[PDB]
Order: C-alpha cells, then structure tokens, then sequence
RNA sequence: AUUAGCAGUUUCGGGGGCGUAAUGCUCUCAGCUGAUUCUCAAACUCUGAACAUUUUUGGUAAGCAGAACUGGCGAUGUGGGUUGAACCAAAUAUUGGGAUAAGACGUCUAACAUUCACUAAUAGAUACCACAAAAGGUGUUAGUUCAUUAAGACAGCAGGACGGUGGCCAUGGAAGUCGGUAUCCGCUAAGGAGUGUGUAACAACUCACCUGCCAAAUGGACUAGCCCUGAAAAUGGAUGA
RNA sequence: CGCUCAUAGCGACGCUGCUUUUUGAUCCUUCGAUGUCGGCUCUUCUUAUCAUUGUGAAGCAGAAUUCACAAAGUGUUGGAUUGUUCACCCACUAACAAGGAACGUGAGCUGGGUUUAGACCGUCGUGAGACAGGUUAGUUUUACCCUACUGUUGUCAAUUGUU
C-alpha cells in the first residue's frame, strides 16, 4: 500500500538514466539524450539512489 | 547577526557616522572611544563611505581606552547620534553627542548603558533596551 | 525515401459515427464529440463505409511515413474515448504532511492546499471536456475521467508537476500526485 | 538459416519424429503453469513407463512420419494454436498413466496474466476478504457491496477457463490471501493414439 | 612531448635528423622498450595478426608511442593473460626534434635574444610514419579478435590523426598468409627458430637436406 | 645506428640442480658464433628514374627570415574573383558589328530552361581567401560484411528458470549473488555450482537459458555522403546585400 | 583517485583545439612627430556567469557546498601599504567574476613614476663619464573649424490653400 506509493514516486523521479555530457533526465531504456547540445551521445548513467 | 528586529528594521534614521567616525563608548567597559571601521549591512556604491545611523551594528576599534581592548576590531552598536532624523511621530530628534556601546556579534551589551539610548535603538536590539537607563 | 506507403486502417464500431472533411476528422459517439485536424502532404484520409477509416500516403519519406501511424493511433484514441471514456486514477503521497486535495466541478478544477506544508492553495483548471471526482479509498486518490485522452493526460501532468517540491533532494521526498492507473476506461 | 542457433533446434527434431512411433498409447497434457519442482515428480513415474517427449511446435515436423500412420495434429480436439502442450508417452502402463499424472498436482494462488487452469474461484465474503484490504477494493472501478457483513466485490464462481488470462487485481487478491482456488500440474486435454484419438474426452481424475 | 604541444611537430617537415656523430647531444628516447607479453612464444602458436596503421602521414611522437603501448599493456590483464600477446611496435622514434628556446618567456627584452643564430637544440624524438605504415602489431591467438582490437582502439586515442585498425590474413610477423602457411606446414617445407619461421628453400638447398628437413614443423 | 626471440656453445662468467663433490652433466643467465627478425639516415649507399605554383633551409609559426625553377607584380590597365599590386581570363592606338574567355545567368545584375538525388541545420552557397580539429550522434541518405528465421526467428506479452547442493575453500555471518578455485552429473523443451536488487547469511525478486501467443522478416559491426554536437570576445553585421 | 565504484567530482601517461585579457617572435604602418605608464572620471561592449532568475546533476537527508545549462536583464563595495597595473591584508557584502574598446579615456584631469638639464650615495671606470641600481628637485600649450553628442531656434520654402 505504502510501498506501492513509494515505487510510483520513484517511477517518475528516481529511476531515470541521467546522461553525462548534459545531465538531462531521460528514461530507464535510454541510449541517447535527445538534446542538440549534448549531441545525443551514448553516455548514459543511472541516477543514483538515496544515501544519508 | 542576529539581528531579530523589529519586525522590519526601522524606518531609516539617516547617515550620521560614516567610517572613520570616532564616538563615545557610553558603556561600562575599558573603552572611552570607538573608531568606526565599517557598518554591518552596507552594500557599496563606488566611493561612498559606509555609515551608521542608530541601531546600526558597527565593526569598530577602540582608539583610546585600556590596552586590553585596543588594537582589536570589535562589534558595537551606535546608540545615539548628533545628526538629526525624522521619526514616525513627525518630530526630528538629535542627541548631544555621537555615541556607541560594546557588544557581542549577536548584539548583547554586557555593561549597563550610560546616557540616553534613542528609541529606535531600543526598538531594534532587545538587550540594549534592557540595559538602558533612559530611552527618551 | 519515396517508397509508396500502404494504407493504415482503423476499425470503427457501430456505436460511433466518424465524419471527415478536408483532412480533418470528427468522431461522434454516445459519450460526446471529439474533433481533430491533421495537416500533411498527399495524405488521403477516407472512409470505406462505416466500418473502416483509411489513412494513406503516396510516396512518403521516412518522416512522412512515420506520422501516418501516429495519425491512425490518434483517431483510434478518439474513437475509444467517444464510446468508452478514459479514466486516469491518480494517487497522492507524502510521508508526513497530509496533502489536502478537493475538487470543484463548478470551476472544473482541483485545488491542493497542503503538500509540503506550503500554505499556497495550488490549483489548476482541468482541460475542456474532462472532469475529476473525489473518489475515496482511505483519502488516497483522485480519479480523472474524460473523452479525450490527450486533454485528460495533460490535466494529470499539470497537477503532477505542480505537486512537487523544487528545492534540494528529489529522492528523499515522495511528495506529489502521480498517475497510477491510466490504461483503465470508465465502465458502460 | 535453418537447424542452427544456440542449443540447436535440429537436435530436437530427432526426438519429436523418430520416437513418435515407438509407443502404444499417448496423452496430450497441458503445461502452462506447473513448475520444475512439481514437474520432476512426473518425470520419474512417466519416465519409468515411457517418456515425456516434445520439442514444442514440432508436430509440423512430424509430417514425414504421418505418411504411414496418418496422425492428427490440427484435426484432433484442441488444435494446439492457442496453448502450450507436452505429449506424454507410455507403453508399460497404459491404464495407470491417466491418474498418476494428476496425483502429482500442487495447489497455489494465481499469477499475473497466467493462462490459468480449468477452475479459478476469486476470493470473496468474510473468509475471502479482510477488513484492512477494503482500501484495495475501493480503489478498483468495479462496485463494492456489503455481503454477509463484509465489504466485497462479490464473485465466488468460475469466470475463466484454460487459455483465458486472469485479471491482475484478481491475481493480487489471490496472492494476498490464503485462498488456493484449484490444484494443478500436468492436466490431460485428451487421450491419444498412434494415428488416431483413443478418447476425445477430458480426464482430470 | 612534455615541453611543448605535439601539434608543433604534428606533421613531417624538414629533412630527417637523427642521433649521430653530428648530433650527439640528443636526450634518450621515451620508449626504450618494444615488447609486450610472451615474445618467446612460437609463431606456430599465435596465428592472428591485429595491426594498427596510421591513416595519416605525420610525426608520431615517442611519448605518444609510449602512451599507446602501456594502454595495450593495461588491456592484457583485464582480458586474458600475458601469454596471448606479442608486439614489436614496428615504429621507432629515429627523428629528433630541434627546439629554439627564448629567454624572455616571462621576462623582457627589446629584441636582444631574437633569431640572431636561430638553430634549435635537440630536445625530444619522434617517429615519422606515412598513410599506410604499421605502428603497432599484435600477434595473438584466434580467441582474441575483439580484445586486441579494443586494446588498439585505446592506443588510437593516444595518437595524432585518424588511425585505421586491421586484422591481417597472415600468422603475424611473417610474409605468408594462412592458406599458404598451412600448406607449407603440411608439406614439411616450414621450419622454426623460436618466434620466426625460416622456411626451407629449394634454390639454396639443391642436395643438403640434413638439418632443414630434420627440424621441420 | 636499433628491436626481438632461436640454434650451437651450454664444462664456460655467475646462481643453483645432478652421482659424496669436480673446467664433469643440463638449464635459466651473461659472453662468443650462426641463421632468422623490427626499424633506420641532410652530413650512409649495392642500386637509382623523371608575390604566386612547385622545389626548399632556419624557425612552434608568421602577412617571419633565406635560396632554386617558372610566371607575375613593380612597369599595366581591361573582363572576372562583391572589394583587392601579384589569383583566373587576358594584355592596353580610336571605333563599329560579330562571336567568345574567365566568370556568371531569383533580385540587386547583362544572362535560362529541363532533369535525378542530398540537406530538416538557421545551415549552406566564387579556388587563392578570410578558418577549424581530435572525438561523439538509434539525424537522415546510400553502401559493406556477418549472423538468425515457418525447426516459429525478431518485438511485446505469458509460463518455467529444478535435483545432487548450502559442491569444495575460508568465517560472528557469506547458504547461486563480499571474496578463492574447480565448474560435473541427474531430470529435461530448458534451466550458469549463477547477471544484478536484496538479506548478519538466507528467503523473496531479477537475468542467462528454454518455450507458448502473434506471423515475415529480423539483429549486429563497420563504411562514407550531407546534417547535428564538439564550436567562447569585445561598436552593429556580413554567402557582398 | 574517489571505503565499493574510471567519468558525483576529479583525472595520469597521452593526444586535439580555441583565445589574443600574458610575454615573446617579426618589422608591415608610423621617426618633416599617432603625447608613454598608473590613478581618478565616464560610457559602451564581451562572456570564458561571481551574485541574483528559472532550471538540471551530485559521494543533494537537513543546512551547507560542489558540477552543468538557458541566461550579460540588474548588480559586482569601503579601506591600510605601494607611482605601481600587479601584489598582500583588514572590513562590509547576495556577490564583492574575468575581460575588450589605439595595453578605451593627458586640447578630460592629475604627473605619483618612466622620461632631459641640478644634485647625493653605492658599484664600475685612470678619466670624461656609465648604471636596465637607490635617492631628492624638476614648464602638462591651442578648439572659435568640421563632424559626433547634448540641448535650442527654425524650414517641412504647399507645414500638401492659410493660420
């Protein structure tokens, strides 16, 4: 119930590949940036998880 | 720092003490004078001296006093000034002399204040208000 | 380039009636009436009878070819919406302040007072045609409903994006109203 | 090209045509839900008497063997173009194969999108619903009613069969509770002969 | 180089200038090592030759070469061992760079130092390649036509200009192909030293096969 | 000038090993010799041809300094390159007609038609000449080669993802999943002594792997065209507009 | 390197660029003369953005900080020492970012220095004298022309017949 909510939240914010030459937030299947500043590129990393 | 006042900050009270202004220590401490080095909350211009009206926190140094305090930049408060200013009332007040007090960076006067303290100052700093004999 | 496209067909149920004039369709169904324009080159968009609407493209580029399918999909969506409407269930969540949502169907608007302890009453008007209704399961959801998917989704998006603190860490908080079930359609 | 790739398909062809004329009787079973733990107990009883041999959609590569036998593939009951199948072979025990196959079944809750067995009852009523799980019910678009002093969506009957996908919500409900609707494993569709059908009738016992 | 941008000596200009009795002052080269992996291994072991050819005619520096080889030497342990690699580099830095320095880099003068005697002091070295010269050969097993390819890719970044990379049809450090080499081997015409085939002639060997034929592969 | 192993020495220079030990026997190892191997040159050669462009030395370079050949400029306009000492056409008594050269032919501006791709950028557009690179792009265009597929591929969606066993190592605990080494068999269409999430470690989830549904193409690694990224500078702004 | 983890942030050994805010290189213009340095004053422009705006990354829990994009719209200080740009400190500040304009700005100033003649010292020189060493004293001329700018009349010589 509560975990579901958390996962939903993550879905739109946290689970997105976050580029590198750019820092554009994309989507978990990404292999490009869709930015003509980034030059599309193929430097996608995951967006990091929470840490205290 | 702090400032916590009051709730605005007044209701400005006129430039009176530019920097390089010597004023009376008006406080139970070793200091007799207070040379004003600069005033807190002065964003500049281009050849304009920082100035302290009343209730301005003023980085200062003791020119003449006991040598335990001298040769040391230190925080103080302008508590009354000879340069007149308009209040809400309508009336223009001015005092007999330029004067400040000693204080912590937070605005804590540890001595008791000699002479009139000026209502604006009282309104601003609570500790100052407490230690005043005369606010009038 | 310039390969000659085939047709893209979309089925039409006998519940609805699809008009088309000047490369600009109009589905009419029981629920209402959606309208949409499509502007392209040599895109013959015709009716076979009252069972198939066809979209064509004589000598398409790759770009041109791509958009045909999109067009078809959009008309399918319209068809769907005007016979059995779209329903987006949005769940809202934050880990301390209870987010106060309340609908006003007179204004056709959702308003959110609390969400991060923000004392603003964050509101935005829902798009034309669509409505929300205050559905409860434990004070956790709002369910938007509509004819047009395009509008409905936009509405959802607006209240999603707005409902989010825009200062410091995005992972730490869960603040927002997010779309949970979007594939569901209102029952008839 | 053909007869290549990882873990070759050609190899499987040898099993599905040459060993399809070395047994007396057969049974066409259904494997769309049974596991490997459940199934390895039905690869000991069956293995001793015959085998479980099927490459899966290699009945169309059986047409060379149908020259003499004339075997039905699309003609028999179940055309096998909607469900997975695994043919059971037997020669020693032709009578004691139809029931021991059903003895190794194991019951469990339904899964998300599974093809599902013959019988699938959804949880409902006081036993089939909790008071804490009413929120979930409320969330759903379908109506909730008070039957027998409990808030429920009310359905305690068969709404799906073999080769019909169970709903997600229903599956979730099943998983949450301790309700196991039906015991399932390798379920016979029909009994099968060499070049014919012996009995075109289901036998779950 | 370290002293300057390599774009100063990017391209081949001037006549070749070498460490000689007419240019004795030159500093020692950055590479004094043209080795990688097991050099003791026989040519009959490793049959695959992955080269790296400079696509441009240019002055490819000693430093650059050094950088390249270590990149390959740091793509030996992460993939495979040292007993699948061999490399003679095939490009030494023979040419030496002259550098006419100036005193007033931070200081000042009214054209006192200048070019009044402009000759450059030897400082640095460089290898003068062409559009089809080999700058790194890797002899290896046939199980690495990916990893030595990717070693050499890494090297390519250390070098000026575009850099082609090629998998040969020979056994590495040998004239013969794989269809011809194999034929020789079958026939007994092949013969091995250690990391180099000799191959048994019929012109020199008219009637003296008592050493060549004895040690045939 | 320089790289590499290899053979024969190998007892030798030195380390040991080998029979209790030795200029006695064999190795790595140095040295000697032999046949192969990498690379090499203004001041090497067996051999050895035919301001501008080309050749060419110093210089990081210069619209720098210095040479060779040829042609210009200077001494020389004219047509063209928007503009211009040297570029291209082409040489200059005064004219007419003709037809051309370079170069152009939307409009400025004398001169146009037809025809096939490419470019989706605010790009790009007359050599010298007013710039631009390494390196990137699931932008598009074409091309190369390899693999898979009606034995059911590819994509999605669905089912399964087991036994020996928690193998053997090690230890608070490491039980497929901190880490070390082997990494096989059973039962199978098929399931790594296991790809991560996770757990004191587990469990649970996920992947490789196999198969159902659907139904004809699909996947990849390169290549080079244009295009995009790379690509920041001071008055306002330059494909000449 | 960053406990782990190449690329949060850094980044060897290398390589590729750009800028003309450094100093050289050169000698093309200027030696019948383009007033050198710094400061004050004033304007404009650049972006390679210090702050502020909106954003996106982070080893971003919070606060704080670092990294990047769109952005040059608005800001970017008072002082001690020094002729000093530069430098270094004190204090304020949201920040006290980097730069250009004949190294912006001498018929705008100042003349502190450099930079004539007087003079002193040190070292050098037999000496006259030298010093890119130190010290002290030492003329800053002319706009009324043209344009530019600031403002001011006035003609739109039909301000569309006149006012």
């Amino acid at each position: 119930i509560e975990p579901s909510l958390v996962i939903l939240a993550r879905k739109y914010k946290c689970d997105k590949m976050i580029c590198r030459k750019c820092y554009a937030r994309l989507h978990p299947r990404a292999v490009n940036c869709r930015k003509k500043k980034c030059g599309h590129s193929n430097n996608l990393r995951p967006k990091k998880k929470l840490l205290k | 720092m702090s400032k916590a006042q009051a709730v605005g900050s007044n209701y400005r009270v006129s430039l009176g003490l530019p920097v390089g202004a010597v004023m009376n220590s008006a406080d139970n401490s070793g200091a007799k004078n207070l040379y004003v080095i600069a005033v807190k909350g002065i964003k500049g211009r281009l050849n304009r001296l920082p100035s302290a009206g009343v209730g301005d926190m003023v980085m200062a140094t003791v020119k003449k006093g006991k040598p335990e305090l001298r040769k040391k930049v230190c925080t103080g408060l302008v508590v009354r000034q000879r340069k007149h200013w308009k209040r809400k009332d309508g009336v223009y007040i001015y005092f007999e002399d330029n004067a400040g007090v000693m204080c912590n960076p937070k605005g804590e006067v540890k001595g008791n204040i000699l002479g009139p303290v000026a209502k604006e100052c009282s309104d601003l700093w609570p500790k100052v208000a407490t230690n005043a004999g005369t606010i009038v | 380039m310039k390969v000659i496209n085939s047709s893209r067909k979309v089925q039409i149920p006998e519940n609805v009636t699809v008009d088309v004039k000047g490369r600009s369709v109009k589905v009419t169904g029981p629920r209402g009436t959606l309208s949409k324009s499509f502007d392209h080159a040599s895109v013959d968009i015709n009716l076979v009878g009252k069972k198939e609407l066809t979209v064509d493209l004589w000598f398409g580029n790759r770009k041109q070819i791509a958009c045909i399918k999109t067009i078809t999909s959009i008309i399918e969506n319209m068809i769907t919406g005007v016979t059995k409407g779209y329903e987006y269930k949005m769940r809202f969540v934050y880990a301390h302040f209870p987010i106060n949502v309340a609908v006003t169907d007179g204004g056709r608007v959702v308003e959110i007072r609390n969400f991060f302890g923000e004392k603003i009453v964050r509101r935005i008007e829902l798009l034309d045609g669509i409505t929300c209704y205050r559905n409860e399961k434990a004070k956790d959801e709002i369910v938007l409903t509509g004819n047009s998917l395009e509008l409905l989704s936009q509405s959802c998006a607006t209240i999603q994006l707005r409902s989010a603190i825009k200062y410091k860490d995005v992972r730490k908080f869960l603040d927002g109203i997010y779309v949970s079930e979007r594939n569901v359609l209102e029952s008839n | 090209m053909s007869g290549a790739g990882s873990k070759r398909k050609n190899v499987f062809i040898e099993k599905a045509t040459k060993l399809f004329t070395t047994y007396d009787k057969m049974i066409v079973a259904e494997a769309d839900f049974v596991g490997s733990s459940q199934l390895q107990k039905i690869r000991k009883s069956i293995r001793g008497i015959g085998a479980v041999l099927m490459g899966k959609k290699t009945m169309i590569r059986k047409v060379i063997r149908d020259l003499a036998d004339s075997k039905p593939e699309l003609d028999a009951l179940n055309t096998y173009l909607k469900q997975n199948t695994c043919i059971i072979f037997c020669k020693d025990n032709i009578a004691e194969v139809k029931r021991v196959i059903n003895t190794q079944r194991v019951g469990a809750p339904a899964k998300a999108g599974v093809f599902a067995p013959n019988d699938v009852i959804i949880p409902a009523g006081p036993t089939g619903m909790e008071p804490t799980q009413t929120s979930f019910l409320q969330d759903l678009k379908i109506a909730t009613k008070i039957n027998r002093g409990q808030i429920d969506i009310v359905n305690e009957v068969h709404i799906i069969k073999t080769g019909q996908k169970v709903g997600a919500s229903e599956a979730t409900l099943l998983q949450k509770l301790n309700i196991k609707p039906f015991t399932y494993g390798l379920e016979p569709k029909i009994i099968y002969d060499a070049g014919a059908c012996y009995s075109p009738s289901i036998s779950e016992e | 180089m370290g002293r300057r941008p390599a774009r100063c000596y990017r391209y081949c200009k001037n006549k070749p200038y070498i460490k000689s009795r007419y240019c004795r002052g030159v500093p020692d080269a950055k590479i004094r090592i043209f080795d990688l992996g097991r050099k003791k291994a026989s040519t009959d072991e490793f049959p695959l030759c992955v080269h790296l050819i400079s696509l441009e005619k240019e002055q490819l520096s000693s430093e650059a070469i050094e950088a390249g080889r270590i990149s390959c030497n740091k793509y030996i342990s992460k993939t495979g061992g040292k007993d699948s690699f061999h490399m003679r580099v095939r490009v030494h830095p023979w040419h030496v760079l002259r550098i006419n320095k100036m005193l007033s880099c931070a200081g000042a003068d009214r054209l006192q130092t200048g070019m009044r005697g402009a000759f450059g002091k030897p400082m640095g070295t460089v290898a003068r390649v062409n559009i089809g010269q080999i700058i790194f050969s890797i002899r290896t097993r046939d199980n690495m036509l990916a990893n030595v390819v990717e070693a050499l890719r890494r090297s390519s970044y250390k070098f000026p200009g575009r850099q082609k990379i090629v998998v040969s049809k020979k056994w590495g450090f040998t004239a013969y192909n794989r269809e011809a080499y194999q034929k020789l081997k079958a026939d007994g015409r092949l013969m091995n030293d250690g990391a180099n085939v000799k191959v048994i002639t019929n012109h020199g060997t008219l009637a003296q096969y008592a050493k060549d034929i004895a040690a045939a592969n």
